[PDB]
Parts: structure tokens; C-alpha cells; sequence
């Protein structure tokens, strides 16, 4: 009735409307216009966004183009056919959005993590310029020293650049950076299907080892390009301090902002599993051992490309072996309480992290003792989820999930003896456990291929179904969150421009507060939920 | 019958408290004779073991025996907000 309930909307937009609401609040109109329409029906061409929505035509594309590049928006790709000419085909890029979905949120570890400089005039500093760096898109290092006033300290803002460098955060501008990771991998493909000169036509499986195996040095060098290098960053001319190039430009990265949330998620599991100190003993071996650690950018080879059945540990295990190789190799030898904001050594305190292992938290190698970033994400992924269904329903719902999991694939006869205590409660829940997906049902006969009702049944398995209904939880929290939050505008959008050409009456400030309560609520919202989807989209 | 089902629910109370507990079916060898009700057999070896098994009871450590964590800290909208669930998507 009245359709007020929100049952309209709420059908017929997964994944999709979510890029478009956000960029919708970012700009709107047109710019909500070709992104939803870049989503919806994929790769796309120039000429193509004239033909379908009839948009304006050549006025607004060309003007949104740019405008989607300066933000880097779009995913963008250039090649020819063998008939003639060009073509340009764009793609969604990314996830550039969920940036502008974050923010203040990666400002935020960027300001917390810049300590090793105590309370400093970098606050008001640095926020000037990270403000300057996401909202242009791009910023070239003479042209924003250019912005700064005269007769001034000129290396003030520069005495936090070249640590703006530091160690993850600002990268520079290269080249090909943004790109498919499968047009790249096709574009590198060629010179090695390319290369032979009529060599020889035995053991055609050669070809694999060739291609393939000189694929992977050069995607090496290309992915651990902008990872680290020294060379424009560390310029040191003389009769000044080490300054960073006033040529090259730079960029954000994905790196430690990604893996500090990371770091939180491990925290939170920590604390809950050991006392306040243990957590910042923790804590403290990985700020130091962040940098060579992939975690966060863990498979990099897995979208573009096939993986196998055969060959898919081949693969896998090849990732595994180097993912054995520099956690095991590179991280650091045994330090003692290094410095810190307990005295002699504090290596008492990891023996504790040490034999207590299960699930987490340091198993070792003779000699050195560092955590896998491996095995670590299976009982990562198994407790958020846990606390998931612990959040949501009763503690009947908890002890039931596992029940599943000790054994697997079993029939209520042994079920009902050993889940708890009573029969129609566990029926009921067992109606709520199955309700969305995640046990499945099991299909197994009674005495005849296929007819009817008597036959066995058995509860498993599901993991990755188990795990997309958090990605539903991506979206559809966020869309009604931010998007009444936009209707909150709207409707008090002649009070909001009344509003801003006063910067009078009783009733007008009480709605001036009404809004911003709710503003400041639901931002906070976003967050927590944020920080609730992120652990989600990895295994 | 209705007896059964219901002896569960007592017993296993407050015992965790007052559990490093050393020979994990010596914990029922332990409970199984206490309180003088004298509970019958090792068909409650693997039982109190494998059915509070999972989330906060004790934690699972080898050489068959149990540890604790973090049950002792558990022990110890105006326009759209929430709802968490269902709405499907």
C-alpha cells in the first residue's frame, strides 16, 4: 500500500546504481549518465554514447570525457583492426569511485600514520595539500609549489613532500598504470608468440614454457615499477636537503591505505583474542614490515587470464612458493622492543603469542618467526562471519553454523543428537539457517533415481554463496543510506540556499539542526559498514 | 524422552570459569563424576566436547586439551537507518 515501503527500488538494481548514485552526488547529470550506461552495457565506444540515450550529442561527451580522465574514471584503451583506422573503447575503471567513496577516510590514516612527528603544523598543512591531490586528480609538483605563497618557508610544505614519498601513500604519474589487466597481459603476450624464426617443430608444449615464462619476468618489472623505485623520488642535488623531482608529477596508491584497514581487521581479531599490550607488540612488527608485504594485493595475476584445472596450482603454488619466498626471506630478523612511545626483552610476550597459534598470530621458522599471509585469511574470513551471523540473529543461529562445518554433508538423525537440545526450535531455525542460501539443500534419492519426498537429506558446503550475500550488503545499505540522504537535500533545499546566503525566525533554525543531526549520523553510518565490506571482498 | 535434552543445560554452567585444562577427555572424566549425580559413560566424552564446541566455550589447543580467550569479556532511526537484512539484493 502507498508503495512507500521502498519495494519499488528495491528490486531491480544490484551492483549498477550504486556507481552512478555516488558520482551522481559527485557531479550528477550527464557524468551519472555515461558511467551507469559504461556499467550496464560494459565496454564502450565514443560514438556509441550518441547512438543510445540521444545525450546531448558531442557537447556532453567530449566535455565528460575529460572530465572522467582528470579523476581517472574510466578505464581507457587504444588499438586498431586489421581493415583500418582506430578505435578507442573505454571501461569502468577500476574501483576509482569507491576513492571518492572514501576520502576523508584515507586522509585520515594518512594524518595518524604521519606521527613520528609529534602534534606538529602539519595538520593544517598536509590537509591543504592531500585536499589539493584527490580533487584535481592528477598534481605536477612545480605547479603546486607554484600555488604556494612567497616570501615565505618554500620548503615548509616541502619538508613534508619527499615524506610524502615516504614509504607507500603518493606515488608518481606513469604511463600505462591505469589499464586493463588483460589488454596489458594480451599487449605483453605479443613478441613471445611472436618470437620464434621458424625454430623448430618438436615438443609443441615448448611454446607454453617459452611464452608463458617470459610473460611473467616482464610482468614482473611492469608491476613492481611503480611499487618501488628510488630513482625520481630520492634526488638529492646539492646546496639543499633531498628533494623530490620538480619535474615528475605523482598519485595516490592502494598500498598502505588499503593495508592499514588491513592491519585494523587483524587488531580487531587480536584484541578480542589477547590482552591490550599483546595487540600493540603486534602491532609494531607490522608498521615495520608493511612494505614488503603483498597481502592486500595478493593475487595481481588472477584477473586477465585463465588459471587451470592442471595447471591451476602450477599457477597457484607458484604464487604460493613466492609468497613463501619474500614473507620467509626478506622480513625482519628478531629486534627487542625497538623503541615505542615492561623493560629487558619483550620476546616473553610473542612465546605467549606463540603457543597460543589457533587460529592466528605467529607460527615460525627456526631462526625467525613471522606470520603467513596465506593460511592467515581462511580463519580471518571464518570469524568476521561468524560475528556476522552472531550480530544478526539469536546465539541459536551461531552454534548451528558450525555444526555444519566439524563434519560435513550429514542428515538430521545425527544432527538433532549433537547440535544442543530440542527439535521444533531447531526445525525453525533450520528454516531460518536455509532461508538465504548458504547451507544449500542436499539431493540425494530414496530408493529410486528420481520421485519423491522420504529421500535423505544432508547441510553443506556454500562458501563463496555464503560469501556474496555480504556483497548485496555492499550496495543496498549504502544506496538507501546515501540516497534519502540526498532526498534530505532536496527537500530542504530551499531552507539549505536560504541557508547559504546567510552566512532569524524560531522554526527555521530548528530544521537547520534537523538536517545536520541526521547528516553527521549517517556519515557515521557509512563508515562502520565500510569498514564491514571491506574485510568481504577478498576469499 | 523429555527427560533427555534437558540434564545439558545445567551442569556445564560456571565450570568453565574454574578450567589451561590438561587431557581433554579427562575434562569429562573430571565432569563425568562430580557433583555426585554421577553422569553415566564416555557417550559424554564427546559430548559436552563436540556440542558447545564451537564460539566461546573454550578454545581448541593440541595434545588434546582446551584454552580460554574471549568468553571473559563476553562473561564480563529517525529518517533510514539499518535493517541490516532481508530486502534481498
Amino acid at each position: 500500500v502507498m508503495t512507500i515501503s521502498s519495494l519499488e527500488q528495491r528490486t531491480l538494481n544490484p551492483d549498477l546504481f550504486l556507481y552512478k548514485e555516488l558520482v551522481k552526488a559527485h557531479l550528477g547529470e550527464r557524468a551519472a549518465s555515461v558511467i551507469g550506461m559504461l556499467v550496464a552495457l560494459g565496454r564502450l565506444s565514443v560514438r556509441e554514447l550518441v547512438e543510445k540515450i540521444d545525450g546531448m550529442d558531442v557537447d556532453s561527451v567530449k566535455t565528460t570525457l575529460v572530465s572522467l580522465t582528470q579523476l581517472r574514471c574510466v578505464k581507457y584503451l587504444q588499438e586498431t583492426a586489421i581493415s583500418g583506422k582506430k578505435t578507442t573503447y573505454y571501461y569502468y575503471n577500476e574501483e576509482g569511485i569507491h576513492i571518492l567513496l572514501y576520502s576523508g577516510l584515507i586522509i585520515d590514516e594518512i594524518i595518524t600514520q604521519m606521527r613520528v612527528n609529534d602534534e606538529e603544523e602539519h595538520k593544517q598543512l598536509v590537509a591543504e595539500i592531500v585536499q589539493n591531490v584527490i580533487s584535481l586528480g592528477s598534481l605536477t609538483v612545480e605547479d603546486y609549489l607554484s600555488s604556494v605563497t612567497s616570501d615565505s618557508m618554500k620548503y615548509t610544505i616541502s619538508s613534508l613532500f619527499v615524506q610524502l614519498c615516504e614509504m607507500g601513500y603518493l606515488i608518481q604519474i606513469s604511463k600505462l598504470h591505469y589499464t586493463p589487466i588483460e589488454d596489458l597481459w594480451q599487449f605483453l603476450y605479443e613478441k613471445h608468440y611472436k618470437n620464434i624464426p621458424r625454430n623448430s617443430p618438436l615438443s609443441d608444449l615448448k611454446k607454453r614454457s617459452q611464452a608463458k615464462m617470459n610473460a611473467k619476468t616482464d610482468f614482473a618489472k611492469i608491476i613492481n615499477k611503480p611499487n618501488e623505485l628510488s630513482q625520481i623520488l630520492t634526488v638529492d642535488p646539492k646546496t639543499s636537503l633531498r628533494i623530490v623531482k620538480p619535474t615528475v608529477s605523482l598519485t595516490i596508491n592502494l598500498d598502505r591505505f588499503m593495508k592499514g584497514r588491513r592491519s585494523k581487521q587483524l587488531i580487531n581479531l587480536a584484541k578480542t583474542r589477547v590482552g591490550s599490550v599483546t595487540a600493540q607488540v603486534y602491532k609494531i612488527a607490522l608498521r615495520l614490515t608493511e612494505q614488503k608485504s603483498p597481502k592486500i594485493r595478493d593475487p595481481l595475476t588472477q584477473t586477465g587470464l585463465l588459471q587451470d584445472l592442471e595447471e591451476a596450482k602450477s599457477f597457484q603454488d607458484e604464487a604460493e612458493l613466492v609468497e613463501e619466498k619474500t614473507p620467509g626471506l626478506t622480513f625482519n630478523a628478531i629486534d627487542l622492543a625497538r623503541h615505542l612511545p615492561s623493560a629487558s626483552l619483550i620476546n616473553s610476550h610473542l612465546k605467549i603469542l606463540a603457543s597460543s597459534n589457533f587460529p592466528f598470530l605467529n607460527e615460525t621458522k627456526p631462526g625467525v618467526y613471522y606470520v603467513p599471509y596465506s593460511k592467515l585469511m581462511p580463519v580471518l574470513k571464518s570469524s568476521v562471519y561468524e560475528y556476522v551471523i552472531a550480530s544478526t540473529l539469536g546465539p541459536s543461529a551461531m552454534r548451528l553454523s558450525r555444526c555444519i562445518r566439524d563434519n560435513k554433508l550429514v542428515s538430521e538423525k545425527i544432527i538433532n543428537s549433537t547440535a544442543l537440545m530440542k527439535e521444533k526450535d531447531i526445525r525453525s531455525t533450520l528454516a531460518s539457517l536455509i532461508r538465504y542460501n548458504s547451507v544449500e539443500i542436499q539431493e540425494v534419492p530414496r530408493t529410486a533415481d528420481r520421485s519423491a519426498s522420504r529421500a535423505v537429506f544432508l547441510f553443506r558446503c556454500k562458501e563463496t554463496h555464503s560469501y556474496n550475500f555480504m556483497r548485496q550488503n555492499l550496495e543496498w545499505n549504502m544506496a538507501n543510506l546515501l540516497f534519502k540522504k540526498e532526498k534530505l537535500k532536496q527537500e530542504n533545499s530551499t531552507l539549505l540556499k536560504k541557508a547559504n546566503r546567510d552566512d532569524l525566525l524560531p522554526s527555521e533554525l530548528n530544521q537547520l539542526k534537523m538536517v545536520n543531526e541526521r547528516e553527521l549520523n549517517v556519515f557515521a553510518r557509512l563508515s562502520r559498514l565500510l569498514s564491514l565490506w571491506e574485510v568481504f571482498q577478498m576469499a | 524422552d523429555i527427560e533427555f535434552i534437558n540434564s545439558l543445560l545445567t551442569i556445564v554452567w560456571r565450570f568453565i570459569s574454574e578450567n589451561y585444562s590438561t587431557t581433554q577427555e579427562i575434562l569429562e572424566f573430571i565432569t563425568a563424576a562430580q557433583v555426585a549425580n554421577v553422569e553415566l559413560t564416555p557417550s559424554n566424552i564427546r559430548s559436552l566436547c563436540e556440542v558447545l564446541v564451537y564460539d566461546d566455550k573454550l578454545e581448541k589447543v593440541t595434545h588434546d586439551c582446551y584454552r580460554v580467550t574471549l568468553e571473559s569479556i563476553l562473561q564480563m532511526s529517525k529518517h533510514d537507518k539499518e535493517v541490516v537484512y532481508f530486502d534481498e539484493w
